[PDB]
């Protein structure tokens, strides 16, 4: 069963696939949205996004944005994303919490817009994509797996390196 | 020194049930002795007579071997009739309610003129004594037929505290006038009058027995066969005389019950031998003696607690076999001679009977220091150890009680082929010294065992296992051929604990050699013969050796024993311990070269990277930071002797590889004020330290590592020095502004981080400040516990096959395992690999959390934790468990000098693996009980999981890394760039580590984190169990703060996002992850 599409206070259920395991004999994976505004900077005008994968970085949240732009045309300005605490590295910052500056929930992530054509355009459009994929599951646009994970994460055993962070610790004292 | 008396009157009022139980018996004695007073007289006859009077009757009659013959006997019987009293603890009314049940005693006494005045020929007054009793249960068999209690008792030959030479009738009943409840056998036990002879004949010494030995077995066992009322007539004297006698007697044989020494007999291989009438008859000697001054040591007007302290005071300071006793008289004083007799001694005036005679020298050997440790385990005011001196049984497993046991298989065939068969020697003065072979070749074994150990183990036991002290009426004795004799056993348990200092000493030396050679001398190269050797050494010493050869599986204590018993008792002979073997072939072979000849006590690996750290350690401390270094020091497991593959030069895939070292500089002002400034600060001192080591000492590689363990500090950077000699090591800075900026964290964190950012100190005082002073006191500690390290080796081994180790703690499991060797009482320090480990196993079994802490003192033998740091350490566990009673997130509360708090190694656990543990442990004691040590037995404890567990995701890296880990069934450098460690080493644990830092909310992970330790024999193979929270029982419906991944299907419900999840982690590991199994 797939055809609830709705949930009580605005949710919207966004699924796709998952690629092919050497070991498993249609995993399915889903996002839930809402929008939200407020007065502040980028607070403002924004979707919640619960149920993200791991490590969602930029360029493939931005490829699912340029497959969508690519299909229906529509008005997106996001090139940046918000506020995934992805495994719990930045709950507290213990550098403005023992410093002089840098002052001024849980699993969910925080993708702006900047227009309210691009939100309500978004909104109804997944929307309609979500009703389009609880009645037939089949063939929507899917999760392309260049793989991020090996390369952008893949770095516990790797050194660091020397001039980097020979140039990070001199700007920063500077 | 309050609850004492409070836990006197607990465990008598758990010991006392003395009308219910005991009145229906005394019904039934009443009815037994008028039956045993209306069986009548029966006069003169000859047993070539009466062989044919019990030719084919029901009845036998027993005997001691040869069996009598009518020519030397020209014998004769007679049958009159004694008045029987009671005797004992019946009679002192010390019933015990075993569910084993204890017995009864009985008289049967005889008159005068009956027989004459010379029992001391060839065992025929005990020949009268059994056709005596023979004729007296023949017609109670027939006052059985003819008073209709045919159904339910039943009637047995035995022998009389294990002695082959004294037979008794018990009756013990089996399935108004049948009964089954409280402790159960009778006993149809003899005596002879008080006054029998002249005073020349009852020191042991004499002889008049056939072809001068002594019989000290024989002229014992007539002796106390003879008096069993002596003993209660000055015994009732001593009941008027004191109070304090049956709390006495009652706590001192529970005593000696919870350590298994029993009254039946030491000779014939049981440990025993000394028991609670024994014990008695001494405490009334001390109490009317003790001293050389006549010291009365105990005074008899107060209280039981205190004269058990005296009387366990003086038999183990005083020592009674090797040289010279107090005797006592009693129809009373005592006095010291210091004639040693090679025997447990006390002697009487008027009885002249020598007591402990029943009970060998090995016995009384292990009994004394017994008694010592039980000194030293009630003379502590600062603990509370009522439960190891009065509660738990320590006899009841077979190898917590002892360090070694092997077989000693007997195929000796039968008594004529024991002569071929048997080593030793078969003659008339040793089987008229020793009155059985059984008892005989016993002692033999525990003089063979002692001389080719001497000082390499501190005591022996032996026992016949199998050995059986009662035998129906059908045959004359035992006669049962078990295990290729027809003798009273089928094998022997040969038992020690040993001196753990001189284990694998592989010299055993004897004299020193002079040209006309000593007579020990002759003595040692008797003994050893082939092995034997003249020697010089490095000292320029002559003396007589011989050598062996140490191996990681068989300890040189089992191939001594080996020589040892297939030369000087059999040839034929079989000895093992497989299990010894087992686990020391599960502990890992180093690749290292002739690391297969090693010992398991050997810590030279540990030796070399201390070696090649101290290279480093001058090379470092010869440069010039623009703050000098302070100190310098090593923090990390094989520093504290504790990693489990030792480490061999040039393993990446080893995680205990790199080792933790902490450097600190001087107490400088110019820290900056703010925790990254102060992270890129050290980092800054790293640095430089790195380029000026590559500037000029060129052969250590050196590269940074990002540390991740303090949470929240994104900045911690460490080095990685790769040393020549084949070693890393972890360099990490420590200032003085680290912890009071943490704590001034704490001060302004916002008012719901507390408990977090506490956290994150205590993983910071448990990697910096306190893991210091851990590393000294276990450094400082493993060269007086010189088993430690291998029982936290393959304890760790266990751990991690159960694959635990990725939420407990390295610290936590080596505090666990280091308390039975700083307080291993009640039982003895490990002096093997085996009961260091079940013992650790018994313990966190036995150990319960919420009541009951886990304070230890990590000091050496012979600082230590006083009251009122005990009292504190009792003071902050109670206000930890009342605020908070069940344990829902601090789970083992374990505490010494250097951890008065105790949160600090035991934090960020789960419950459900603390409880894992528990009851893994209990499961494992269950299962020992059951079955005993064993290969498979062994092998399944040791196999990994099969539980309750609901995820298996299995793994594989694509190249097996036990030849680059370092345990061999070659890699010896460093390639050109300091990358290829990454995928030379595995990725299981940290990934492992983010999905339960992400997940910790819905569900907890796991995985061996050492692959090949235990993944196979190619060192490739790792699983990844999953375990749901008991949160997600149901379908929630979405809330904002639930932490979950989601699939839901109706309106309100949401479910796990199942089958997304863990092909998520298979597309986090798809290289390593290769198969999914749900449960």
């Amino acid at each position: 069963i797939e055809d609830i599409s709705a949930m009580k206070n605005g949710f919207i259920v966004v699924p796709f696939k998952l690629p092919d395991h050497k070991a498993l004999p249609a995993s399915l994976h889903f996002m839930f949205a809402k929008r939200h505004q407020s007065s502040n900077s980028n607070e403002s005008d924004c979707l919640f996004l619960v149920n993200l994968p791991l490590l969602s970085n930029i360029e493939h949240m931005k490829k699912f944005v340029g497959q969508l732009c690519g299909k229906y045309d529509t008005v997106s300005h996001v090139e940046e994303l918000l506020y995934n605490d992805e495994f719990g590295l930045h709950e507290v910052d213990l550098s403005a919490l023992t410093s002089d500056l840098m002052s001024s929930p849980r699993n969910t992530a925080l993708l702006k817009f900047v227009d309210a054509a691009s939100i309500n355009n978004c909104w109804n459009a997944l929307k309609k994509y979500s009703n389009l994929h609880a009645k037939h599951p089949n063939e929507l646009f899917e999760w392309t797996y260049t793989t991020p994970s090996f390369t952008t994460f893949v770095n516990f055993y790797k050194p660091l390196d020397i001039d980097y962070l020979k140039e990070d610790i001199h700007t920063h004292m500077a | 020194s309050n609850i004492f008396k409070l836990q006197i009157d607990e465990l008598l009022e758990q010991v006392k049930l003395k009308q219910k139980h005991v009145l229906k018996v005394e019904k039934f004695l009443h009815k037994l002795y008028d039956i045993l007073q209306e069986i009548p007289d029966w006069e003169e006859k000859s047993l070539a007579e009466v062989d044919s009077f019990f030719k084919n009757k029901i009845v036998s009659v027993p005997f001691v071997d040869p069996k009598p013959i009518p020519q030397n006997t020209n014998y004769k019987f007679n049958y009159k009739k004694p008045d029987i009293s009671l005797i004992g603890s019946f009679a002192l009314k010390a019933g015990i309610y075993q569910p084993n049940g204890s017995s009864i005693d009985t008289l049967l006494t005889m008159p005068k003129e009956l027989f004459e005045k010379k029992d001391f020929l060839n065992f025929r007054c005990l020949h009268k004594r059994s056709v005596y009793l023979a004729y007296l249960t023949h017609h109670l068999l027939i006052l059985l037929k003819k008073d209709k209690l045919d159904s339910f008792l039943q009637l047995e030959y035995s022998y009389f505290d294990n002695d082959p030479l004294l037979p008794i009738l018990r009756i013990s009943c089996s399935k108004d006038y049948n009964f089954y409840k409280t402790r159960f056998s009778i006993n149809l036990l003899i005596g002879f009058p008080y006054k029998v002879f002249e005073p020349k004949k009852l020191l042991p010494n004499r002889n008049c027995i056939r072809i001068l030995p002594a019989t000290p077995l024989y002229n014992f066992s007539v002796l106390s066969s003879s008096t069993h009322e002596n003993y209660l007539k000055y015994l009732y004297k001593t009941k008027k005389q004191t109070e304090s006698f049956v709390e006495a007697t009652v706590l001192g044989r529970l005593w000696l019950q919870q350590r298994g020494f029993s009254s039946n007999m030491s000779h014939s291989g049981s440990l025993g031998g000394f028991g609670t009438f024994e014990f008695t008859i001494l405490m009334a000697a001390l109490l009317n003696g003790g001293g050389i001054n006549s010291n009365k040591i105990l005074l008899h007007g107060f209280s039981s607690y205190q004269l058990f302290k005296g009387v366990i005071k003086y038999l183990a300071t005083m020592d009674l076999c090797h040289d010279g006793h107090l005797q006592f008289h009693s129809n009373p004083a005592s006095k010291y001679i210091d004639e040693g007799f090679q025997t447990p001694t006390l002697f009487d005036k008027s009885t002249k009977v020598n007591i402990l005679t029943k009970m060998t020298v090995s016995s009384y050997q292990i009994l004394k220091e017994y008694a010592g440790e039980t000194l030293r385990m009630l003379n502590n005011v600062v603990q509370d150890q009522f439960s190891n001196i009065f509660l738990t049984n320590i006899s009841r497993f077979d190898n917590l009680k002892y360090d070694l046991c092997y077989d000693v298989q007997l195929p000796l065939g039968k008594y004529n082929n024991l002569e071929t068969s048997l080593a030793a020697t078969f003659g008339s003065m040793e089987r008229v010294k020793f009155i059985t072979l059984e008892n005989f070749l016993a002692h033999k074994i525990t003089n063979v065992a002692r001389y080719a150990l001497g000082d390499r183990i501190k005591y022996i036991q032996i026992e016949m296992v199998g050995q059986k002290s009662d035998f129906p009426i059908t045959k004359r004795k035992v006669y049962s051929n078990t295990g290729g004799n027809h003798f009273n056993f089928d094998f022997v348990r040969v038992k020690l604990i040993v001196n753990p200092s001189e284990c694998d000493k592989l010299v055993t030396k004897g004299p020193a050699h002079s040209e006309t050679m000593s007579t020990e001398a002759a003595v040692f190269k008797n003994f050893w013969g082939i092995k034997s050797s003249l020697r010089r050494f490095k000292d320029g010493s002559i003396t007589h050796c011989c050598v062996w050869s140490t191996s990681s599986s068989e300890p040189i204590i089992s191939s001594i024993v080996n020589f040892a018993l297939q030369k000087h008792v059999s040839k034929k002979a079989q000895i093992s311990n497989e299990t010894i073997k087992k686990f020391h072939n599960f502990l890992p072979l180093p690749n290292l070269p002739s690391s297969a000849k090693t010992s398991v006590l050997n810590l030279s690996s540990f030796f070399n990277l201390k070696k090649s750290f101290d290279d480093l350690y001058k090379i470092i401390f010869q440069m010039k930071l623009p703050l000098s270094v302070k100190s310098i020091l090593p923090v990390g497991s094989a520093f504290r002797y504790t990693s489990l593959c030792q480490p061999v030069p040039f393993a990446y895939s080893d995680p205990d590889f790199f080792q933790d070292v902490i450097l600190e500089f001087e107490t400088s002002p110019k820290w900056p004020d703010e925790i990254t400034s102060l992270e890129k600060a050290k980092t800054a001192f790293l640095l430089k330290i790195q380029e000026e080591l590559s500037a000029n000492s060129s052969t250590y590689r050196s590269f940074f590592s990002r540390d991740e363990s303090i949470p929240y500090n994104l900045e911690i950077v460490t080095l990685n020095i790769l040393t020549p000699e084949g070693y890393g090591f972890k360099f990490r800075v420590l200032t003085e502004r680290d912890e009071i900026l943490y704590l001034r964290a704490i001060a302004n964190a916002r008012n719901e981080l507390k408990p977090e950012l506490e956290a994150t100190f205590l993983k910071f005082t448990a990697k910096y400040l306190a893991s210091v002073r851990h590393t000294r006191t276990l450094e400082n500690i493993s060269h007086s516990y010189q088993f430690y390290s291998p029982v936290v080796r393959l304890f760790k081994r266990w751990l991690d096959t159960h694959l635990l180790l990725g939420h407990i703690t390295d610290e936590l499991a080596e505090l666990i395992a280091i308390k039975p060797f700083v307080d291993p009482a009640p039982y003895f320090i490990p002096g093997s690999l085996e009961n260091g480990f079940l013992k650790v196993l018994k313990f966190i079994s036995q150990w319960n959390w919420k009541d009951d802490p886990l304070i230890l003192d990590l000091v050496k033998p012979e600082e230590r934790l006083t009251l009122a740091q005990y009292k504190g350490i009792q003071m902050n566990f109670t206000n930890l468990r009342n605020s908070d009673p069940n344990g829902t997130h601090l789970q083992f509360f374990v505490a010494s000098k250097n951890d008065p708090s105790g949160i600090l190694y035991s934090s960020g656990i789960p419950l459900p693996i603390a409880t894992r543990l528990t009851a893994l442990a209990k499961v494992a004691v269950n299962l020992l009980q059951t079955h005993g040590l064993n290969q498979q037995t062994i092998n399944l404890l040791f196999t990994p999981g099969l539980k309750d567990y609901d995820f298996v995701v299995d793994l594989r890296t694509p190249i097996g890394l036990k030849s680059s880990c370092g345990i061999l069934s070659a890699p010896s450098n460093f390639p050109e760039n300091l990358n290829d460690l990454s995928e030379k080493m595995d990725p299981t644990y940290q990934l492992v580590k983010y999905l339960n830092l992400k997940y910790k909310n819905s569900l907890i992970l796991s995985s061996r984190k050492y692959i090949g330790v235990n993944g196979g024999e190619k060192g490739d193979k790792n699983v990844i169990t999953g375990l749901i929270k008991p949160l997600f029982k149901g379908a929630h419906k979405f809330r904002v703060n639930l932490d979950c991944n989601v699939k839901p299907v109706d309106d309100e419900n949401v479910i796990l996002n199942k089958e997304a999840i863990f092909h998520e982690i298979a597309a986090f590991g798809n290289d390593m992850v290769i198969n999914f199994e749900t449960d």
